[PDB]
Parts: structure tokens; sequence; C-alpha cells
RNA sequence: AAGUCUCUAAGCAAUGGAUGUCUUGGCUCCUCACACGAUGAAGAACGUGGCAUAAUGUGUUAAGUAACCGGAGUUGCAAAC
RNA sequence: CGAACCAACUGUAGUGGGAACGGUCACUAGAUAUCCAGCGGGGAAAGAAGACCCUGUAGAGCUUCACUUUGGUCUAGUCUU
RNA sequence: ACAUCAGUUCUAUUGAACUGAGAGUAGGGGGAUGUGGACAUUUUUGUGAAGGUGCAAUGUGAGUUGGACUGGAAGAAUGUCUAUUACAGAUCCUAAUUGAAGUAGCGAUUAUCCAGGCUUGUAUCCUGGGGGCUGAUGAGGAGUAGGGUUUCUGGACAACUU
RNA sequence: CUUAAAUGAAUUAGCGUUACAAGUGGGCUCUGACCGGUAAGCGGUCAUGGCGAAAUGGGAUGAACCAUACGUCUGAAUAAG
RNA sequence: GUAGUCUGCCAUACGCAGGAAGACCCGCUGAACUGAAGCAUCUCAUUAAGCGGAGGAAAAGAAACUAACUAGGAUUCCCUUAGUAAAGGCGAUCGAAAAGGGAACAGCCCAACGUCUUAAUCCCGAGGGAAAUGUAGUCGGUUCACCUAUUGCACUGGUCUAAGUCAGAUGGAAUGCUGCGCGAUUCAGAGUAAAAGCCUCGUAUGACCAACCGCAAGCUUACGAUGGACCGGGGAGAGUCGGAUACUUUGAGAGUAGUGUCUUAAGGGGGUGGUAUGUCCCAUCCAAGGCUAAAUAACGUGAGAGACCGAUAGAUUACAAGUAGUGUGAACGAAAGAUGAAAAGAACUCUAAAACAGAGGGUGAAAAGUUCCUGAACUUGCUUAGGGUUAAGGCUAUUUAUAGUACCCGUCUUGAAACACGGAUUAGGGAGUUUAUCUGUAGUGCGAGUCUUUGCACGUUAACUGUAAAGGCGUAGAGAAAGC
């Protein structure tokens, strides 16, 4: 607060810190982004690359709850966290038969899946809305099932 | 506009400065809420204060097909199925929507059986007498949605499919499809 | 502490309204407490102040004298005196004020009102002092 | 090389209203209310009290009167009750 | 009886250097002080943030072959028909 | 010889021994003093609080402290918190006050003089008598507009009528 | 992977890297070199130094020249002179 | 000629309108300073001023609505979506909505059309009048189910409350100082000659006895009301929607909304689905009439709290202030608080022409003696002590009047003692602060998580405490985009 400032240390140095020359006065460069394209090109060239212009296709009334915009993803390598730990411990002790656990991606808010790491050699099923190649290959090679939705 | 920072994006050009609007109400905002409620609940005796029963309704979009929230009303088609009169009904305590019909069977199932949980126990007073006012927000609140597992048979009819080969080749026949007709004219 | 939150705890609007009272309120404020012998008498210590009764100030330059009440002073907030004279440098006594919480009761004279009063708080001292139980 | 002059200091004063201490006044935030008027409002003027110019009451019933509710002198002098 | 302007502190000169025209600096010449009436050499005396000149991406008055327009006048179409 | 700021050798608990350096505008960093109010903790005060005036210490310094006189009721310390928080300047703001200065000056309007009255006190207020002025578009007698009791009698001189 | 042989100029010295931000964007000048000019305490450049922000001593006096760049004191012997 | 109607004007009976206030609210009208480092579109802003009109709230409001789903379901407001989609000399800048979470939650009825009802309706108080140029009422019929009484508005004062004026010294006065008691559902606060749990008012807390105890609306047991199914039906707002064009307006982009001009539909059909245009499907609603509480707003007016100010502050105003006072006028607008516990406010005498002015003498604890507490500085008077041809002051050194030294501060400037500007003296005021969106460093807590706030539940109540679910940012990016 108040105390901690460098202005209460500049009492009696009769510039408060800001030049005798120059004079600390309200408009240097003009407001706001001003001078863009002329005296603060500089600033505006070497820090902010590619602000001035026009790029893309202009898209109307575009929603984010549509399932064109809104695809959540998740990655190969977990799925197993959204399942608790007691779960995966007995589907590890099981044959070639029963009781293969549906890892529901969808409920969880997850609807599309991508294989960046790894699995175990346990068996699921993934209920999800879409794969990748290499996570639809993952799974299999793993032992498992890709549900479409 | 100096150093490293972003480009400066305030938007403050309009005089604000007259129009502002400070929240110290707050609190004394709560209690002219709280004390009208409460000034409810005794006026309203014998009758529940959580009330009145409401639908369960599932959310519209992709991205909330998941969830399921209180509605604003039942439909004329689910209390007659319940077994009440739909004009009436509002008397009773239960909101009541004409316009909903967008609801399919499985949802229905949900408001029948809990309309007939308010039905069996709701009970009138007769003439002269006074009952105490029994609150439940067991019976108004909707129940909380969660599924652990359903652990399921493997099916051992997984690797006769390829889903991304279904994919691809599906635009690759649509695209030819196209071009043909470009190209013949 | 006080719990009713319409009585005010802040000494500016207390003082004023101490000060610009109603006449009602300012009578009661104008009160003393009794002799012993008249405190086995009538049943009570506190009693305000009327311009029949006489009173008698411990400690002061007119200490230990009786003296009847020939005047209270509401706005003054004093009690003017019998006997409580000095004089002038011209030859002329000139009653002196005093504060009548200084002061103790010798004498009292009834009216109506002041015996309404007397048996409304002995009724209610019987009351208060069976609940605390002493 | 003279001084009652001029310059500096201290003590006691004159002038002036700083400092310090006081506070029936503000400022803000929250709460409740808005039920003014042809049944003459808001605003203006002038009257009227024993000594009353301003303000406040009040309108030839003019610091008030009647009724109900409080219940004993709400201030200088004078007078009455 | 009884004001005001103005006032950094001040109030003798010469040369020297110095923001290049010193009351204060250095080196010299002078001097005892305090008053009166005159007086206009000096205090680059006082009165006005220079009305001249220039600056400002500051104004205003006026002009037109500057750039934009708005209105007035003329002409056409439609309605009243 | 002493102080400060770095560093080197060591050191638990904040230190030791020793070596080196010294300008500073614009400007930056570190530690410290003081002021209005707050929350704890601890006190002082009618055997005289704050404030104010002089004097003696003390700190490199911003400051702080003692005792004397004055005053007559509240003040301060330690640790954290907070700010309408420290002035010689702004042709600064408001309030009071100097020199210049007992100086500049007391104008314009006919002209005053002598004896009495009233008084502490008159050239001035009144009486009497000289000498004058205004010299019918007159400081004569009366009215619009405007002023609003300035009209009249009695008493009064703190101020005003150079 | 490994077969041989060494730390193979002087003098000095720890070196490397990142982040955030102030003031500044009117300069002046000694000695030499130089462009324009009759020349200027003139205008425009170059190299090291100085002033600006640097006291003290010396050149009587001086921002810039000479000696030298500074804690508070007490001595000694010097520099420019 | 008289007897109905139609149209117009006049007179009269009975209640209504106007004016005030205008912070908030509703409808019009409408700037510029400013920013864009110029300026004209744009921005400030659909803002200020102006005109018109409401209420304690107003306005909005019951789908010609969203959406594309595992579907929502009147209006209003808060959080988020989002500084995003979009708009823009694509510059400056500007900028929404659905869904999701929460507060609150309430629906109703004219028109016409039921091709029925003998106006079955309404006002006036025995009968007159309005109304057929249209008031009033449920579409008709069978048959099972079922409901039965409460709902708005209105609500009043009074009485009573614990424990030391303890003892001693000081003092004008004791509440302070030393020592011993007692109260507490009351140690919030104030008054009292001085600092008070126990001197007084109160505070606290339950007990006590009077005043009321009614206004409308609806009831009240069945062919009375309501609903489901089946049978047989009627209709649903025209210079209006829409179109072309012009202007204003918007995030709305080959038009978001409004308005002028001209033009103008359909009703087994029409609107909407954010790129103009025709065209084929699918989905979803039925415009052009009306009423409606609650959550919400509040720079106006009237009537507890504080880490705020303490008389040059705080409101212009602590006081006979919107006063004194100024201007033809619209308008403008100060200064000014404190005697003492209590007036005990200074009798009487002396000098004097004397309500001139003192001097004695008194009041009070102390003159504090009347814009009187404290009474600073500048300036002045008296007394005491020294210096003086060097304008004065400063610093260093001592035997204290000498020696040496010493240009006037602040400021722009390459350069100020300058004949550069500001500065007569003194006191008191007097200038890098705060908000939003971010940047980086350091501290702190948790950590693939994290934030608990919009709000609800608590409370010794704006705090603190507890907690459900969303949402924010992070966890995956590149591309104009499709797809990846």
């Amino acid at each position: 607060p108040t105390r901690f400032h460098k202005s209460r240390k500049l009492r009696g140095q009769v510039s408060m810190g800001f030049g005798r020359v120059g004079k600390h006065r309200v408009s240097p460069g003009g407001h706001g982004r001003a001078g863009g394209q002329h005296h603060q090109r500089t600033w505006f060239d070497r820090f902010h690359p590619g602000y001035f212009g026009k790029v893309g296709m202009r898209h109307l009334h575009l929603m984010k709850n549509r399932a064109d915009e809104y695809e959540p993803t998740i990655n190969v390598d977990k799925l197993w966290t959204l399942v608790p730990e007691e779960v995966r411990v007995k589907a590890a002790a099981a044959k070639k038969g029963d009781a293969v656990p549906v890892i529901d991606c969808v409920q969880n808010g997850f609807f599309k899946v991508l294989a960046r790491g790894e699995l175990p050699k346990i068996p699921f099923v993934v209920r999800a809305k879409d794969f990748s190649e290499e996570a639809e290959k993952k799974i299999k090679a793993a032992g498992g099932v890709c549900e479409k939705v | 506009v100096a150093k490293n920072n972003q480009i400066p994006n305030d938007h403050l050009r309009k005089y604000w400065y007259h129009r502002v609007k400070t929240f110290f109400d707050d609190p004394a905002r709560a209690q002219r809420r709280r004390n009208a409620r409460n000034l409810r609940a005794k006026k309203i005796a014998p009758r529940p204060a959580e009330g009145p029963l409401r639908p369960i309704v599932r959310c519209p979009t992709v991205r909330y097909n998941m969830k399921t929230r209180l509605g604003r009303g039942f439909t004329p088609k689910e209390l007659v199925a319940a077994g009440f009169d739909p004009a009436l009904a509002r008397f009773q305590g239960i909101a009541v929507d004409a316009r909903r019909a967008h609801s399919k069977d499985a949802m229905v199932k949900q408001n029948v059986e809990r309309l007939q949980a308010y039905k069996a126990r709701l009970i009138k007073v007769k003439k002269g007498e006074t009952v105490e006012q029994v609150n439940d927000a067991a019976l108004f609140a909707l129940p909380k949605a969660q599924n652990e597992i359903k652990f399921r048979v493997i099916k051992a009819e997984e690797a006769k499919k390829d889903l991304f080969k279904e994919k691809t080749d599906k635009l690759k026949a649509f695209r030819e499809a196209k071009k043909e007709k470009a190209a013949a004219k | 502490v006080k719990t009713n939150p319409f009585v005010s705890s802040q000494a500016r609007k207390v003082r004023k309204s101490y000060f610009n009272a109603k006449k009602d309120a300012k009578h009661v404020a104008m009160s003393a407490p009794l002799s012993k012998e008249l405190q086995e008498a009538n049943g009570i210590k506190r009693l305000p102040i009327r311009r029949d009764d006489e009173v008698m100030i411990f400690s002061g330059r007119m200490q230990n004298r009786t003296g009847k009440v020939t005047a209270v002073k509401l706005s003054e907030m004093r009690i003017y005196v019998d006997t409580f004279t000095t004089e002038k440098i011209n030859g002329q006594a000139v009653s002196f004020p005093v504060h009548p919480s200084n002061v103790v009761i010798t004498k009292l004279k009834m009216d109506k009102a002041r015996k309404n009063l007397i048996e409304l708080r002995r009724l209610g001292r019987d009351q208060i002092l069976a609940k605390l139980g002493h």
C-alpha cells in the first residue's frame, strides 16, 4: 500500500523520479494503439507482428454446443484414470472370457480419443464418439474394443 | 504503447465512471430475499414450502445430453397417466406446462413415477382442523445421475471391423461422385 | 452488550437525544435516591424530583443542609433550592443550581401520580428480586 | 575617538489568532417509506406573543382554541393560573 | 488628521575576466556618520506571462478557381386525380 | 586514530579478526526518522497531560531526550495494520502584518471679522453687528421619473460628515 | 574405437547467460586532422581527453587549460606553480 | 302542418382533468468538447441539455420462441458464455445471442364464430335511460373419472427491572489514588463540579393488562363445478404482414430494428431455421387486439452503522445561512464555534466636566473580565548586554575581537552572481492517487489440477463459518477451411 511505494521516498527530489529536461506529460505517443502504421510502428512490428490485415473466412452465427466446434479430447494413455483403481486390478486377473469393463468417455465429457502414449495388456471397451487411426490401433493391440456413438 | 506487453485492450472510452454500480447491497439483499421466503412459508402452511413439484427434464444441446435438471411443469399427458386433473393439479401443488411435447418414452416413466410418489402421500385438510407443515426436500429434489461401470462380455467380432477405413473410403467414394459430374457435365 | 438494533450506541446520537428529549423523559432524567428513613417506608430507592419536596446535599460549600425545591429547570438541567444561596457583592441572595444525582431526598410530598408511580415500582421490585433470588 | 541611531540576543509586555485539547455539525454505506393537489397543494406576501427584528409555530378562534392521549411549572424579567 | 506604488538581500567608483554592458567575484582607488530641500545620471527603476518575428499537425473573422456538402431555385417521375 | 560500504579468512544462534575503496546532475536499489487513524500488548497524568517559550545534553543525520517557566486535561511507548502522511518557492490559495511614513497629501465651491449666548471645550452650534457672495436657466420657490421616511420635535457624539 | 606424447609466447584476469525497468534522443569544448568562408567567441564533420554531473591547488580573475580527481581528523614529503 | 329519426349548437345536474416533485421508470428529440497524435466516415453516443408522460416501483410478459438433442418451453434480473461470433478509413475502436448455474415462478380473455339464447346485458332508484350500426353467455351430445373451502387486503398502545451517593487523605468539586464489600439474561452508551459495573437515565430480559378481534371475494353436496376419451362442428385480428426506395439505427454482415413515400397479399395456407436467388425434402411455431403479482432499479425527498473529517477540514451552511451582500436580469454567494464547575458578569470609595480613562477594594481554585480556554510566528514597546568606515549573515581556529575564507536561493539551459525569469515578512493549507484489463519478479497455499464468487444454509450478523452444481483458466495442437 501507500507506505511501500517509491513515490514516498522521492520527497525532496523535485521531479519525483520523472526527469527535468523531458518533463513528465500526459500524451507522449497518442492514445492507446495510436500511430501503429506511422510513429509507433516499430513497437507493433517488433513485438506483435501480423497485427494489421485481414485473413480467413467469415463465420456467421458460431455456436459452441454444436458437435462441429465442440469436441473435447482425451488420450489413450489414460482412460484408466476415469475408472477408480480397484476396478482394473480385478480386470487384470481375468481369463479370455467375460466381465470386460466399459470406460465411458462420453459421460465424462470426452468425445474423441487420441493415442499419444502407452497402455497395458488389460482388456477394456472404449465408448466414444470418434477415434484417431493410431488410437484405434493401440486399443486393438492392448486387446479391447472401439465402440462408436 | 511500450515494452513487450500485449496490445492495450481496455473497453473504457465511454463515460463508464458516471454509470457505476457498486454491490454493497449484497448481504442486505440476502436478508430481504430470506425474510420474504420465511414470511411465505408461514402463510403457505400447512402446504409444503419447497414445492411446487416439478419434472425431471433432459437439457438440449450436444454437450448437456448427459445431464438432467428441473423443468417448468408436467405435461397434461403425464398427469392423466399418473392419475390427476390437469387444471386442478396446479392447486394441488404441481406445476403444469401445456407446451412441452418432445419428451420421449424414457423420461415420461420417471415423471409418472415422480407424481405417483407425490400422490401416494398427499392428503387433504378437512374443514375445521389444522395439520403440521411437513417439509420434505427428498421428494421435490432431483435424483443425482451416476453410473459406476456396467461391465460386459467381449463380442469376438471386433478384429472384423476397422472404423478408420470405413470413415475415409466413404469420403473418397463421395469425392469421386462430384468429380465425375464436374468432368462429364 | 445491546441486542436491540434501533437504539444507538454512538455518543453523538445519545447526547443529541438526551438534550433534545421530550418533556416527559426529561422529568425522569431529573431524579435522585431517597434517604434510608424513606426507603424502608415507601419501598423504593430512586424517584424523580418535584417542587414540593426537600433535599440534602453531601459534599460542597453548601455541605449538609436541608431545603425545599423552589424550581426545577429542564433546559438548564439543574435544581434551584431554598437556603442554597451565596450573596452577590451587592447585598442580594441568589439561589445556586445543583444537579439532583449528587443529592439525597429527605422528605416527599404525595400526588395522585406520585402514589400511582410508587405502587407500580414496589410491585415491580418484589417480582425482580424473587426472580434473581436474593 | 559621538550616539537615545542602526544590528544581534535574552526577559517582561502590546498586536495577532497558529498549535494542542474539545464537538448537540457534516460526509458516506445499509434499512424502511413516498398515502402532495379544485376537500384549494408546492411557492410568495402580510399579519399575530406583555417586553419579538430574523427563523419557527400559527391565520381576526392568529406562540393558539376543542376533543382524545401524555400528566406538573422545558429559559431572563413581569403577570396570572 | 494621514494614504498608496513598489520591495530577493542591498545600495561609492575604475579596470579585469564572466551568458561577451557587475551593487556583491579578483586587483586597485575612496569612506565617519545622520538629516532637510531640490533634482532627474543610474538602479539594464515601475506599469502588461511582447500586440513585432517564429513555433503549434492550436483557434477565430473574411474570401474564392480549395475539398466536402446542406438549403434555395429549376426540371422530370409517382400520389392527391 | 576513527566512521561507513564492500570483500577475504573463519564462525550457528546474528559474531570475530584482517584487507581494500572513496566526485556525482537525470535516474535506480538498500536501511532509517517523523505525522493522522486502527488492532493487540504495556503504561503515564490535578504530588499537573498535551501544547508553547528559552537551555543543556544526545544521534553522522532526519530526529530524540532531560530540567526551568507557562498551561489546566489528556498523552505516549513496543510490534503489526492503514493513509486526504513530511514544503521556502508554483505572477500559488486563505488569514494576519511590515518598511516606505508621521512621509505623499488634506482638492473643487464667495471671504471672512468682532462682541455676546450655551458649555469641561466653538472660527465651526445659535443671537447681534460689520465685510462679502449668489445676481431670476440663481445652491430662490415647486414638480415628473427615481429614492422611500431622507420630513418634524426631543435627547445623544463610539463611528461617519479629509 | 583406439597407437604414440605432452599442456609448447609475454603480461594480466574467474568467465558465461537471462529477466524487469528508469532517465535520455537541444549538447558544449582543449590539442591535432579537415570541409565551407576574407574572417569570427562563425557554420558542418573526425580521433583521444575535458566540462555538462569534478571539488581542492595553480594560470591575479575565468565551466573547458596545468597538477589531481574528494569519508572525518592529525602530521611528513611532494606535484602544477 | 305533426311524429319519428339523423346531424349540429347552446344551457344545466353530478363526479373527473390541470399544478408540485422528477434519483429511479416510459416515449420522442438530439449535440459538441474529446480519441483517431491532422481530418471528413468512424468515435465520444443511440450520451448531456431540450419536449411529452407514469408509479411506489415502472416497463416487459404466456411463442408466427429456441433448437438440431439422450431435446428445452411466458417475462424480468445476477453469474458465465465473451472481450468471443461479428462490425470497422478491417484504422482508432467497437461488440451480442442459444445452451449451462442461480433468485423468483401464475396464468388469463376480448374480437368472430359457435349458422343456438324472445337482450337473457348494463347504468340510474314505482319506473326512466343505454343497447339490435350488438350488450351478455360455457360450441353441441353421450359416458366414465373427480372435486366441497378457503384466498387477498387490514392490524394497537402501556407498565416494570440488579448492585457502595462504602472508609481514609488531597481538592473549589472524587467517578481518580490506597484498602474492604456487593451485582450481572444488564461492563452498549450518555449525564453527573474530575477518569463511574454498583450516584441518575438507560441497557438486558422475560413477565405483566388493556386495545382490538373486520374488510371485500368465494362457499355450502348435486345432473353443482372441473377434467379424460369418443362422436359431430364453427372460426381465429388488412392500408396489415410483405415488397421496392429514402433516411435514422444495429454486432447483424447482398439490412438488426424503426419511420416517410409509393405499392400491397393469402387463409389446405402462412412465418422461422443469421449469404442474395429460384427449387426439392425435414423440423418448429401460427403475427397484425388486451390484462397480469414476485425476483429487479434508485446522483430526489422524509425518518443505524463507521480503521472517514475535527472549525482554512467536513456539505455552500457545527452559529439568526441559501443569511449578509452584488447584478436591469438569468443567476452569483461569504466570513463567523470554546468565559467559568456555577455569573459568583465586578458593589462602594478616590482623581476627573464625566457610562473618557484608570487607581484602591472585592468575586473565584485560578482573572480566565465579556468574538473572554491554550495564546505560536512576523511586527512593535520597555529593560538589560555587546557590535558598528568594510550592507549584513555563514564556515574554520583559538586566550572573543581579531586572522583567513565566503557572490543569492529556486529554475529552463552547452553555460546563471548575472543587466534571464519567480521571490516584501509570518502562520496554516498545497501536487504520482485509485479503478479496470494485463506484463514480469519475489512471498504464500494447493497441485493435473485449481478458484467457492453468482447463490443457498448459518451468525454473538455487511464480517466470520459450512457446502451442492455449474462455470473460468490449465490439461493438445496446426490449418482460411474441410477433414486430421
